[PDB]
């Protein structure tokens, strides 16, 4: 219920996060180092994160441009060879 | 003599947009799911 | 196009048409594309002569006007005008002098223009632009590349 | 109804040599 | 996603790969057959 | 794996498509020189 309520206001979130870790510290009931080594490996992660999106987004944004430079290049050559078609189809088959 | 070396460019630059034009028409037929669902 | 001619060029492109239509309908026919050519010296096939009609032909439909007869001309000297203003410039863009462009020679381009791109899309335009399979982009094909519309 | 999608590529094709305007091309000169 | 592509884009590909090497061939070893009539 | 098998497709499809790309050229190369002698 706190939850969907603080929704509606995100900087007042981080002051009780603020304050919440002062009740603890006080009474001992926060170590910073654990806490750290969770905060880095997300704030890691979430770093991560970021360059997996890019990574995803790096990749696919030159994924699909290999899958049309072939296409493209694929159908020039075919018009090409269309024009190529024209003369030798005035030549006799061979035999073999 | 200076607008022919920059009619290149500008020749270029619309063949530059091209190539990249040519990712969003592969990527809009693969990045539907709809497509996908026709492939099963 | 058709009206950036002058009217000399206009009257010789009619001489050239009026040689070509020996009936003088305005419309250029299969029999006659033949007979012109058979006073020339080359026997050809009447297939490549309907082909050869239909490509020029912008609707196909076997015979072949005077503003069509006009309209190609006019297109093929604009191209060695361009092709004029082409090789000169090529010049100043290979700054090697070998007469072929190298893929580090052309990103010295876009440095100049400002336009971002990765390398490996570099070797993919040198590939595409690129026909004999050497690896090094010359003079014809890059007027290829500028006159294709 | 379905249709055919027409891409256009992006080198636009080249033609093959004609030759009324080969026979044009060589005249020229003579005359 | 991408396996399903990658199927599918060698599929329309390879197909047109296979149709590539009979029709360039064809007028490969018809125009090699013309070289025995040049000497 | 999938930076790796991006680059090497597009490595192989580059060394499949220059072997494409001389074979076609040699054809019309050899064709077109029998135009002029006629
Ligand atoms: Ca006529
Ligand atoms: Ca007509
Ligand atoms: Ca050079
Ligand atoms: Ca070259």
């Amino acid at each position: 219920d706190l939850r969907e309520v603080l929704s509606e206001y995100p900087q007042a979130q981080t002051i009780m996060e603020e304050k919440g870790r002062e009740i603890l510290l006080k009474m001992n009931k926060l170590d910073v180092n654990a806490e750290a080594a969770e905060i880095a490996l997300q704030e890691a992660t979430e770093s991560r994160l970021r360059g997996l999106d890019q990574q995803l987004d790096d990749l696919q944004t030159k994924f699909a441009r290999l899958l049309a430079e072939l296409e493209s290049s694929a159908l020039k050559i075919a018009y090409r060879i269309e024009r190529l078609e024209w003369q030798t189809r005035e030549w006799p088959m061979p035999e073999d | 003599a200076s607008t022919n070396s920059a009619i290149i460019n500008d020749r270029l630059q619309e063949l530059v947009k091209l190539f990249k034009e040519r990712t969003e028409k592969v990527k809009e037929k693969l990045i539907d799911p709809d497509v996908t669902s026709d492939e099963e | 196009m058709a009206d950036q001619l002058t009217e000399e060029q206009i009257a010789e492109f009619k001489e050239a048409f009026s040689l070509f239509d020996k009936d003088g309908d305005g419309t250029i026919t299969t029999k006659e594309l033949g007979t012109v050519m058979r006073s020339l010296g080359q026997n050809p096939t009447e297939a490549e002569l309907q082909d050869m009609i239909n490509e020029v032909d912008a609707d196909g439909n076997g015979t072949i006007d005077f503003p069509e007869f006009l309209t190609m001309m006019a297109r093929k000297m604009k191209d060695t005008d361009s092709e004029e203003e082409i090789r000169e410039a090529f010049r100043v863009f290979d700054k090697d002098g070998n007469g072929y462009i190298s893929a580090a020679e052309l990103r010295h381009v876009m440095t100049n223009l400002g336009e971002k791109l990765t390398d490996e899309e570099v070797d993919e335009m040198i590939r595409e632009a690129d026909i004999d399979g050497d690896g090094q982009v010359n003079y014809e094909e890059f007027v290829q590349m500028m006159t294709a519309k | 109804k379905p249709k055919e999608e027409k891409s256009v590529l992006i080198l636009p094709p080249r033609a093959g040599t004609p030759k009324l305007f080969n026979a044009a091309l060589a005249m020229t000169g003579k005359m | 996603t991408l396996y399903t592509r990658f199927g599918r884009l060698l599929a329309e590909y390879t197909g047109a790969q296979q149709k590539l090497k009979q029709r360039i061939t064809v007028l490969e070893t018809k125009m090699k057959q013309n070289n025995e009539d040049d000497y």
